[PDB]
RNA sequence: CCUCCGCAUAAGCCUGCGUCAGAUUAAAACACUGAACUGACAAUUAACAGCCCAAUAUCUACAAUCAACCAACAAGUCAUUAUUACCCUCACUGUCAACCCAACACAGGCAUGCUCAUAAGGAAAGGUUAAAAAAAGUAAAAGGAACUCGGCAAAUCUUACCCC
RNA sequence: GCUACCUAAGAACAGCUAAAAGAGCACACCCGUCUAUGUAGCAAAAUAGUGGGAAGAUUUAUAGGUAGAGGCGACAAACCUA
RNA sequence: GCUAAACCUAGCCCCAAACCCACUCCACCUUACUACCAGACAACCUUAGCCAAACCAUUUACCCAAAUAAAGUAUAGGCGAUA
């Protein structure tokens, strides 16, 4: 989940669940040439590898071998007409390898 | 007198309390309520503690709560002990005899035509300069990394001669061992405790070197002592401590006596090197823990006469001057200095070579000294092939 | 399986899904708490399509088929994540009689300001947390003179829009 | 000079402040000597997601369907509809005890348990 | 010599110069925050 | 600017990309033996090989680190492939070595070798550059393999070829229709050295047996967790290729042979690469070292690597005995050991 | 300013410590001495100058043996590391004291004098009259703070009914407790005085930065000034 | 034809010659369409590098310079042990460019590694003519400092003396 | 974040003559003697050539310190954001 | 006939009246906008000067009770500027 407080995990406490996740991912196509068993993601800043690798196997049962993630950082050089830098969000991009082949 | 803690560094003694806490009948109002400071008000706390155990914050308790300690002192040798007065150190600490030369037996085995090496001057000089200058990408080969590379090259060389005496299959170098042995030494009570580069472990036992007749004409032998300087100077004093006095090794082990101890002195610094009377120091006194636990697990706990004596083998290298030891334990009752004392032959200052030129060293665009190893004594590894060949012939 | 990130295959490229009705707070609080978690990754998956969509459809230069379908998800979810809320809020009124169930305290800062501190659940005490020590919550009144300022300007913005406020009710009667 | 208006990210300072600075998302786990990061299973969130295969409940609603007054749900209605049957029911029957509420579904303090409600124990 | 390029940007000389913890470490820091508080400056601090 | 190759390497399906890098067919099995050789002297003496010695030496230094040893701190459940399975492994090694030096006198005058380094630098292929003032012209992918087997075993004489130079198999090097970055492969510019494991100085050029012991990443049961069942064998079989092909062209190289005089003689190795307990056997020979694009239009000559299915040595050791124990890997380990050089 | 002296550490050791320069700087940052900064990177030996202290658990005289004598950077006079019992200490070496000798360090004052070799220390009572000493302290038990530099010494003037006289190599005298300890013999470096310089980059390596090139005119301090010697120092409380 | 360049890392900067469309307009010191641009789309994937460590005592005299002889001074850049505690693991961040500081697409400034002329990287001439004056060179009869405050500059290689 | 000085922990110095060296020739590198150009210039101090040094009182990257009734200064009334 | 020119209304000013503001979730005193660790330091202090005195050297209105008047009076003051 994202923009919540996390529960201070202490030694021998109990597991820290998620039962309605905030995280929403896009499915992109990639930009590049890829292999063909790797599938583009745009996901949120907070989401991690462990985050969608088990978002992808326990919302779509999809097996997952591998993830990479990476931070694009988008342009901050259009000017406004009052000549103010208008940002483009910077966002997160994961390479997920599928499992059984 | 003069103390060495400047109070500009010590720890600030907290500011004095407010003046509050000293009217009786009067509770004070602080910013203890508001969990944060503000300049008007002043809290005391209780010591915290936790109602869980976190092992990276884990606090030990103070030491003499401690279940293992003791009320006397125990003298720890390790393998970072470097002993002032080394050798002397040594023989007072083992309650040993010294003996110049070499043990007859091995040289004896070494002065035999067949027993030597196919071609052995030049697979020697082929393993210095391959230790020297040709076992990595880079120019010159540190002393961290070419002692232990020569000395087991050296070994692998005197491994090759299985075939030439099928006995040499009973043997195995093992690394990462340890050695304990604890003895009383005129109520001083000593402990060895040694880890070293690797031990030669063989399926039987070294025979014994000195006879019953030596054994039994040490006894008029006195060791040497230096008064100034008490022998137990530059051992680890620990209060804390166990007596177990066990080798590495329990019932079942294929390989129980041990043959030979390499010391490596793995230091590109030299006051990180130890000195050479330092490292015989070292090497005596490892060989004599080693058949110190050897002699308490076979003939029990017990302080006698060693009526089968235990023989322990060593050799120390600097990876270019080596030092040779063979030392044999025939007592276990080791605060009377009057009995029979052990032995050690302990051959000191054998250079395998002189110098080592890694690059040419050119004076005015030619040549004058090649690269390899300058100065070769065969005599060195002949020594180190008969302390090898000890044990099978 | 990775299928579900996208419509029927039959809807690719047709212009036109036509559905509706987002889900309405109160049809979502006549449901169960197992029915609203199940709905919640029903509405969660339906989402995570329209966004995949929304993307492609930016990457390809064309419009998107029918965009109010993300509009509804989301304020479906919405409405389904204030139902929850509700409920929890309800249940932490009755049984520890508070709200705001993320405890902290209306403090003071080094500016002056009156602002409401949230607590950060540590794990030692305030009074040996060595980081949290540093932060003052605590004027120093070299700062008083500042806040009267600040009143002031407050004052003067305030003032500006009343009299603009007279000034346009004046204009609109001298016209009507 | 610098740039003061772009938000200070983690692709701005040396070397050291990158990999210092993050992104936002939460550790799951701590470094050792090493450098070894060693992860906690408990540190990690573990999706709850229900069974979906017997679920007749679409993300959208028929249009047939008829419009209801709001009603946010207040912890009167909650009590009402929850406790209030039965401890008129007990109260008419004469044994309910004001002493031990706890039967009816209340509890004197929220440390016994998993789920926390002031501190908000649990995530989402 | 030539004498336009006195500025050699360094991050950390910068945060460590005129950074938010320098302003807040000293009451005349505070005042400086302050003062652009009240003027309205977009940026308080490097 | 080169890739960076590693053959211990948790990439998915590094062995085809290996494959392609390198001009390397796989095959399934060992070499087919020489039968070509008419050993007329049958009947001789022919001292046999001592199968209750060998089991007894190889379970010896399982025990002395697996069931005991006087450890120190627990040992802890990460570190163990290092503190337990290294020392077992260049143990079982020189005691081999040690015993099998009498049935194999090329043995004796071998070299051993305890983590050394060996490095292959090479060009393979080319790319337009994409971005930058460099953009729309022609540059070579160049790569280094920096690796560091556990042990290993160089001679003087070179070993005997498996298959001849020109030796046509009918399938084909598998091709990526991808960039080598998103193996993932990473680039980096630093010192391109070529070593097979000492300098040239040596007279021990050639190499015989290299031993490589897989790190704590790369677990059986840490690959099962992360769902990879399948990628079991990768890992064995992309160390294999890019650790024996390393070797090989560092060997060739030594020699004087490079892209441009490709080669007179193949050269040939062998590796035992193994968890703790299971264990895999190769073969290498290469043929061509001809991989640039202009020495690869008309090159027809292919690397060869042979391979196995990675078996248990033993099996659930406990209570200071050994439960099960293969025999048949520890023959594969000596007959690896007694390969000779070939000598008329 | 941040400034932390190095002189931070409360236990002793023999191993040579890491000492940060300063520069002629005080706490606050700002030059306190001039003609200071920027020499040779040296570590400090830890000179114990209380040289009467027995070692734990012993409370007589003991015996020490002079196993080393080193060269000190900190200090113009050289140091001898010196072990005794089961513990080693760095000292100052006087003059004639190399390795191999014997160095008694006695507490007990004698009826009469005792005969002392140049390297041991006794209470300045039981010392005959006139012997050349150094290493001498105010305080009995204070540790040693006069001579102690290179070649230098004093002399034992006078015995009175329970103090001693001494001559500073300044020739200012002062008197002591009786049993105050100080060491027999001069202080070894002798021919400190003939070290030439040779160069300013020489003074640059010991540490001392250039005089100013400001000329300042003399005033009435520059002539030369013959006083009579300072009236006698005397360490010894009286109620 | 030039190359005294270049390729990396650090630092700095922050999408800043990748694709498509507008090019009717707009900056291109002119233009084609791309370094002085508008909008949309796309990309930098960790093994490299950052991000570390449970306490309480205790230990740590012997430089480096191929470290071996020899030789020093300015005296130096690297080490543990004892007991208790501890059996989970591979997260996060940087990764683009023709680039930074100099108001500029500025003959200036800019740390380290690598080959020290290259396998990198580049173009002094928009076209013409062949005036003066000016700048940078090249060659010069006979003479050889007669110039000039002065052998400044240039060309050759240079003796002796003085002041500070 | 320039510069003056200092503190911590770093780095660089080819080749030849090596007298041993705050030695000599001489690169990189630091500086700036003299000339010419330039003078709203490429440049709010540059360019070309020529020069002084270049294993030391050297040069230099990083972080930190001293501030104006002051700091720092191998005293030039030097420098402390043109 | 090009460049241009022209335009009312955004808002503002001075008064009166009235005492005025600030947590949706998340983050923010460390390198602010950073989920998660053992020395607990801490603020309270007479303005000065320009200027006037035709220089300047004591001195030179400026402070927070509705008005007005007493009154620019009593007083102060290089007895002088002025207060
Ligand atoms: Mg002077
Ligand atoms: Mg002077
Ligand atoms: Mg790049
Ligand atoms: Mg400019
Ligand atoms: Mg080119
Ligand atoms: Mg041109
Ligand atoms: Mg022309
Ligand atoms: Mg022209
Ligand atoms: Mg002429
Ligand atoms: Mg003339
Ligand atoms: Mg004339
Ligand atoms: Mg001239
Ligand atoms: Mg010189
Ligand atoms: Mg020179
Ligand atoms: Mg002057
Ligand atoms: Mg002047
Ligand atoms: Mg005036
Ligand atoms: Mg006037
Ligand atoms: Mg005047």
């Amino acid at each position: 989940a994202r923009n919540v407080v996390y529960p201070l995990y202490r030694l021998g406490g109990p597991q820290l669940r998620v039962f309605r996740t905030n995280f929403f991912i896009q499915l992109v196509r990639p930009g590049v040439a890829q292999p063909e068993d790797t599938v583009q993601f745009r996901i949120p800043m907070e989401m991690t590898r462990v985050d969608l690798r088990n978002y992808l196997e326990g919302i779509y049962n999809v097996p997952v071998a591998a993830v990479r993630t990476r931070v694009q950082h988008g342009s901050n050089k259009r000017r406004d007409h009052r000549n103010v830098r208008i940002k483009k969000p910077d966002y997160k991009v994961a390479y997920v390898q599928l499992a059984h082949g | 007198a003069y103390e060495w803690g400047v109070r500009s560094t010590r720890k600030s003694e907290p500011p004095p309390l407010d003046r509050v806490y000293e009217i009786p009948g009067l509770e004070p109002i602080t910013f203890a309520g508001k969990m944060h400071f503000v300049p008007w008000l002043r809290p005391i706390f209780p010591p915290w503690d936790r109602g869980y155990k976190d092992p990276r914050f884990y606090r030990s308790p103070p030491l003499h709560e401690h279940p293992l300690y003791k009320d006397q002192a125990c003298y720890i040798f390790h393998h970072r002990c470097r002993l002032l007065e080394g050798v002397k150190q040594a023989l007072w600490l083992t309650k040993t005899k010294l003996i110049e030369g070499l043990p007859e037996k091995v040289l004896s085995l070494v002065d035999d035509p067949r027993n030597h090496i196919e071609n052995q001057d030049e697979c020697v000089l082929n393993v210095i300069s391959h230790a020297r200058l040709w076992q990595t990408t880079e120019e010159i080969p540190k002393r961290e990394t070419y002692c232990p590379v020569i000395v087991d090259n050296l070994i692998q060389l005197c491994k090759s001669q299985i075939l030439k005496h099928p006995s040499l299959a009973r043997r195995i170098c093992v690394q990462n061992s340890t050695f304990s042995a604890t003895w009383n030494r005129e109520s001083l009570l000593l402990q060895v405790r040694g880890s070293g580069g690797a031990r030669l472990s063989t399926k039987d036992p070294l025979p014994t070197i000195a006879s019953r007749e030596e054994i039994e004409a040490t006894k008029n032998h006195v060791l040497e002592t230096f008064y100034p300087i008490s022998p137990i100077i530059d051992l680890h004093e620990c209060n804390i401590y166990d007596v177990k006095n066990d080798t590495g090794f329990q019932e079942g082990y294929p390989y129980p006596y041990p043959h030979t101890l390499y010391l490596l002195d793995k230091a590109n610094l030299r006051p990180h090197r130890l000195q050479p009377d330092q490292l015989r120091a070292k090497m005596i006194l490892f060989a004599f823990g080693s058949a110190l636990a050897q002699a308490r697990l076979l003939y029990g706990n017990d302080a006698k006469v060693l009526e089968q004596p235990v023989v322990v083998q060593s050799v120390g290298t600097d990876g270019r001057v080596f030092h040779f030891l063979v030392f044999q334990l025939n007592t276990t009752d080791l605060d009377c200095n009057e009995g029979v004392k052990n032995l050690a032959w302990v051959d000191s200052d054998q250079l395998l070579y002189q110098h080592f030129w890694c690059l040419p060293v050119i004076k005015k665009r030619v040549v004058v000294e090649p690269v390899g190893p300058v100065g070769f004594k065969p005599e060195t590894f002949r020594k180190f092939l008969a302390l090898y060949l000890h044990g099978a012939a | 399986g990775l299928e579900e990130f996208f419509d029927d295959p039959k809807n690719w490229g047709q212009e036109k899904v036509k559905s509706g009705a987002a889900w309405t707070c109160q049809q979502l609080r006549n449901k169960s708490n197992e029915d609203l978690h199940k709905l919640w990754y029903v509405l969660l998956k339906e989402r995570n399509m329209l966004l995949t969509l929304e993307q492609e459809a930016k990457r390809q230069r064309l419009p998107m088929p029918s965009p109010e379908r993300l509009d509804k998800v989301v304020d479906s979810m919405d409405a389904l994540d204030k139902v929850v809320q509700e409920r929890e809020d309800a249940l932490r009124l009755l049984q520890t009689g508070q709200e705001r169930a993320r405890p902290g305290a209306w403090r003071r800062d080094i500016f002056g300001r009156i602002i409401w501190h949230k607590f950060k659940q540590w794990v030692i005490p305030w009074h040996l947390n060595k980081r949290y020590n540093r932060k003052r919550f605590f004027a120093l009144p070299y700062v008083d003179h500042f806040l009267r300022l600040e009143r002031e300007k407050r004052a003067r913005i305030k003032a500006r829009k009343e009299n603009l406020e007279r000034k346009k009710a004046k204009i609109l009667l001298k016209k009507f | 000079g610098a740039d003061r208006m772009s938000k200070w990210t983690s692709k701005r300072g040396p070397r050291s402040f990158r990999g210092r600075k993050g992104r936002g998302a939460k550790g799951i786990g701590f470094l050792t000597s090493g450098w070894r990061f060693v992860q906690i299973k408990e540190m990690v969130p573990e999706f709850v997601v229900p069974d979906l295969t017997g679920f007749k409940l679409k993300p959208y609603v028929s249009y047939l369907a008829p419009e209801s007054e709001e009603t946010p749900l207040t912890a009167a209605q909650l009590f009402s509809e929850a406790v209030a049957p039965a401890i008129e029911k007990d109260f008419k029957d004469g044994t309910f005890d004001p002493d031990n509420l706890e039967k009816y579904g209340f509890e004197p303090t929220q440390e016994g348990k998993l789920f926390q409600l002031y501190p908000r124990n649990f995530l989402r | 010599k030539a004498r336009g390029n006195e500025y050699q940007p360094s991050n950390i000389k910068r945060k460590n110069k005129h950074g938010w913890v320098r302003r807040l470490s000293t009451p005349a820091g505070v005042q400086v925050i302050l003062r652009r508080m009240l003027k309205g400056r977009k940026s308080l601090s490097h | 600017m080169k890739y960076m190759v590693y053959p211990q390497t948790f990439a998915l399906n590094a062995d085809r990309w290996y494959q392609y890098f390198t001009k390397t067919v796989f095959l399934s099995g060992l070499p087919p033996p020489p039968a070509e050789p008419e050993p007329e002297p049958e009947p001789e003496p022919e001292p046999a090989l001592d199968l209750a010695a060998l089991r007894a030496v190889a379970c010896d230094c399982l025990l002395q680190e697996h069931f005991y040893l006087r450890r120190r701190r627990r040992v802890h459940r990460y570190e163990e492939s290092e503190v337990i399975s290294l020392p077992f492994l260049d143990q079982l090694v020189s005691t081999l070595v040690g015993l099998l030096s009498p049935h194999n006198p090329a043995l004796a005058a071998a070299a051993l070798d305890y983590r050394c380094p060996v490095h292959f630098y090479w060009v393979r292929g080319e790319e337009i550059i994409p971005r930058g003032h460099r953009r729309g012209r022609i540059d070579d992918l160049r790569y280094q393999i920096d690796d560091k087997p556990n042990n290993q075993i160089r001679i003087s004489k070179q070993l005997a070829e498996f298959v001849p130079l020109d030796y046509s198999v009918p399938i084909e090097i598998p091709t990526i229709k991808c960039k080598p970055d998103k193996l993932p492969l990473f680039k980096r510019q630093y010192e391109n050295h070529i070593f097979v494991g000492s300098k040239t100085a040596d007279p021990c050029c050639y190499g015989h047996t290299q031993f490589h012991l897989l790190p704590d990443k790369l677990r059986r049961e840490r690959l099962l967790r992360q769902n990879c069942a399948d990628q079991i064998e990768v890992v064995f079989r992309a160390n294999a290729i890019a650790s024996l092909f390393a070797w090989t062209g560092a060997q060739a190289m030594y020699q004087g042979f490079w892209s441009e005089a490709d080669v007179t003689r193949p050269f040939v190795s062998q590796a035992v690469i193994t968890d703790g307990k299971y264990f895999s056997f190769f073969c290498y020979q290469l043929n061509t070292l001809a991989l640039t694009t202009q020495a690869d239009q008309n090159n027809p000559r292919k690397n060869i690597c042979w391979g196995t299915q990675s078996k248990p040595l033993y099996e659930t050791i406990e209570d200071n005995d050994v439960k099960g124990f293969n025999d048949d890997v520890l023959l594969q380990i000596v007959h690896f050991l007694l390969n000779r050089p070939k000598e008329e | 300013a941040n400034f932390v002296s190095w002189k931070s550490r409360t236990k002793y050791t023999i191993t040579p410590v890491k000492m940060r320069k300063s520069g002629g700087r005080d706490h606050t940052g700002r030059i306190r001495v001039h003609g200071i900064g920027g020499g040779h990177k040296q570590r400090y030996r830890m000179i114990d100058f209380l040289r009467f202290r027995p070692e734990e658990t012993k409370s007589g005289p003991f015996e020490e043996k002079v196993i080393q004598v080193r060269y000190d950077p900190c200090r113009s006079a050289d140091i001898a590391l010196v072990a005794g019992g089961s513990r080693k200490r760095w000292i100052i070496a006087t003059e004639n004291m190399q390795a191999g000798d014997t160095i008694l360090n006695s507490n007990h004052i004698g009826r009469m004098a005792v005969a002392a070799r140049e390297g041991d220390a006794h209470p300045l009572g039981a010392l005959p009259v006139g012997t050349l000493i150094n290493n001498v302290e105010s305080e009995p038990g204070r540790g040693a703070q006069y001579i102690r530099a290179a070649g230098t010494c004093g002399v034992l003037l006078r015995k009175v009914n329970g103090t001693a006289i001494i001559q500073l190599p300044s020739k200012r005298q002062m008197q002591v407790l009786e049993t105050c300890v100080a060491t027999v013999g001069r202080v070894s470096n002798v021919d400190h005085n003939k070290r030439v310089i040779g160069k300013a980059g020489r003074n640059r390596w010991l540490g001392k930065r250039p005089n100013s090139g400001r000329w300042h005119r003399k005033g009435g301090w520059a002539g030369r000034k013959i006083r009579p010697l300072p009236p006698m120092k005397s360490y010894v409380k009286l109620p």
